[PDB]
């Protein structure tokens, strides 16, 4: 009952998840049902700093859901009948959950992961699953391009360990350094 | 032997081909960034326009 009449009232609802809580998930935020009625009202934020980050934000949403939805469909199913872009999407919603979602507080570096080194990530995780799908539908098969980007995948799921500490400029410079060094990867391999 | 040579000269030449089409592509992002800045002077032409009305 404390909960409903809360809920009923507070425009924010970060529910956890004991599940997510277990695997040391951190901070295991229910991403399926929490929610936040603020976001319309973010829009005249975000347009003035950091123009891109409700697109990300809907889209990795997207992401996160269909990979939710497709995982649900593959534990009574199998995998067998997942297609190349529904195996991307498991995957880079695995990595979104298991390096970016998850913030290990209490540690030097994702302690406080700011609003400009959590838009350059959300930006590089964003941009690794469009560059993939990408590569796939240009002929590539998936399983080949798993191997031939880890060095990609890692990268990217290395970038949390960026420490804010080291500024504004210099953490920036260095996502842009990993999405060309992305981009390069792929050219690469689709080449 | 002179084999080492032949694939070194290849693979020399492969390297600057990927450069090359790295520098390439760079400057065609490069170029949709100045070309989308073109498109921001409208922008803040109709932005002007909006503050007029």
């Amino acid at each position: 009952p404390v909960t409903t009449a809360t809920l009923g009232i507070t425009q924010v609802f970060w529910g956890l998840d004991k599940k997510l809580a277990q695997r040391k998930h951190f901070p295991s935020i229910n991403t399926s049902v929490s929610y936040s009625k603020y976001t319309n009202v973010l829009n005249k934020f975000y347009d003035s700093n950091y123009p891109e980050f409700p697109v990300l934000r809907d889209r990795m949403k997207e992401i996160l859901s269909n990979a939710e939805e497709l995982e649900q469909v593959v534990q009574l199913v199998g995998k067998s009948a997942l297609s190349d872009s529904d195996k991307i999407t498991l995957d880079v919603a695995t990595l979104i959950k298991e390096d970016f979602l998850q913030q290990n507080g209490y540690s030097t570096y994702d302690a406080f992961c700011p609003i400009w080194k959590t838009f350059d990530m959300m930006r590089a995780f964003i941009s690794y699953h469009d560059e993939a799908q990408k590569a796939v539908a240009n002929g590539a098969n998936w399983s080949k391009l798993a191997d031939s980007t880890g060095d990609v995948k890692h990268a990217v799921s290395s970038s949390k360990f960026f420490e804010p500490s080291r500024g504004e400029k210099e953490v920036h410079g260095e996502f842009e350094k990993l999405l060309s060094t992305m981009q390069e990867r792929f050219a690469e391999s689709t080449d | 032997n002179g084999i080492a040579t032949l694939l070194q000269a290849e693979k020399e030449a492969h390297e600057i081909v990927s450069k090359a089409r790295k520098y390439r592509q760079d400057k065609l992002k490069q170029a949709k960034t100045d070309a989308a800045k073109e498109i921001d002077s409208y922008k803040i032409q109709k932005d002007k326009e909006l503050k007029e009305f």
